[PDB]
């Protein structure tokens, strides 16, 4: 996260770290959506241009974390993966269209002060909240700059951007399965996701019921925090039918 | 840079 | 599930985090 701040303890209890077994290192962010299911970006697991194709046994999920590098004894919980499901129409060839994946845990994780699931949006909450100017929150342990790394989980609040402005900021083809967020050059403030924040959540706090909803998944950006560029996020509600199909079939 | 995690999670 | 999105150390105790107000203020 570029130009963010240290998270407060328990501020993002759905935050998940995807951890590589060997070598031991951060792979991506992710989020907890139930006691057995974790949501992430497809490109965290499958990205052929970079020779990335992880299998279940390659990875661990670490839940309840705050410190990036420490083993947080008595606080974090580490889970093995039963199965990975990647969207069948994930487009890694062009623009990361439908950049979404689910991971089922081998055993249910116990909830605690530090571990708790985020809500997924219904059509109505999505329609109400996914509006230009409305701010969401992005969290992760990714790099602090495009070109170092944080001691603890970072957080940044960013405004959703008008679709034509998103489109005009890039030569990449944008789809309805994405939205973009970030400050414009003339707005003074800044901030973005960066390398390592991939797969983490873009959340919004509903003013209707005071619950946090995951509206997006950290997906892609041309660099990190560049003037005139924006971060692009997987549109979670647009892909919710697939999410539900997977959970209903394999749950 | 990462602190070693308990072995049982690697088995 | 029914308890999703309510943080134990915040919503569940009626405590606010340091920047959530920034989000609320943007929901015009
Ligand atoms: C459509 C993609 C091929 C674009 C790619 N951009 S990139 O930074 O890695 C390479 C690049 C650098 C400068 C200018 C143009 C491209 C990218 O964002 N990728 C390629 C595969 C993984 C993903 C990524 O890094 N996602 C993390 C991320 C997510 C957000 Cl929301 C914002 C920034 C970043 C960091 N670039
Ligand atoms: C990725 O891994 C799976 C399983 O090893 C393999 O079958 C597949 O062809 C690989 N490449 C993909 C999905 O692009
Ligand atoms: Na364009
Ligand atoms: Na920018």
């Amino acid at each position: 996260i570029v130009e963010g701040s240290d998270a407060e303890i328990g501020m993002s209890p759905w935050q998940v770290m995807l951890f590589r077994k060997s070598p031991q290192e951060l792979l991506c962010g992710a989020s907890l959506i139930s006691d057995r299911w974790v949501l992430t970006a497809a490109h965290c697991l499958l990205y052929p241009p970079w020779d990335k194709n992880f299998t279940e046994n390659d990875l661990l999920v670490r839940i309840g974390k705050h410190s990036r590098t420490r083993y947080e004894r008595n606080i974090e919980k580490i889970s093995m993966l039963e199965k990975i499901y990647i969207h069948p129409r994930y487009n890694w060839r062009e623009n990361l269209d439908r950049d979404i994946a689910l991971m089922k845990l081998k055993k249910p994780v116990a909830f605690s002060d530090y571990i708790h699931p985020v809500c997924l949006p219904d059509r109505e909450t999505a329609a109400s909240l996914l509006q230009a100017g409305y701010k969401g929150r992005v969290t992760g342990w990714g790099n602090l700059k495009e070109t170092g790394q944080p001691s603890v989980l970072q957080v940044v609040n960013l405004p959703i951007v008008e679709r034509p402005v998103c489109k005009d900021s890039t030569r990449i083809r944008i789809t309805d399965n994405m939205f973009c967020a970030g400050y414009k050059p003339d707005e003074g403030k800044r901030g973005d996701a960066c390398e390592g924040d991939s797969g983490g959540p873009f959340v919004m706090k509903s003013p209707f019921n005071n619950r946090w909803y995951q509206m997006g998944i950290v997906s892609w950006g041309e660099g990190c925090d560049r003037d005139g560029k924006y971060g692009f996020y997987t549109h979670v509600f647009r892909l919710k039918k697939w999410i539900q199909k997977v959970i209903d079939q394999f749950g | 840079d990462f602190e070693e995690i308990p072995e049982e999670y690697l088995q | 599930e029914a308890d999703c999105g309510l943080r134990p150390l915040f919503e569940k105790k009626s405590l606010e985090d340091k920047t959530e107000r920034e989000l609320l203020e943007s929901y015009i």
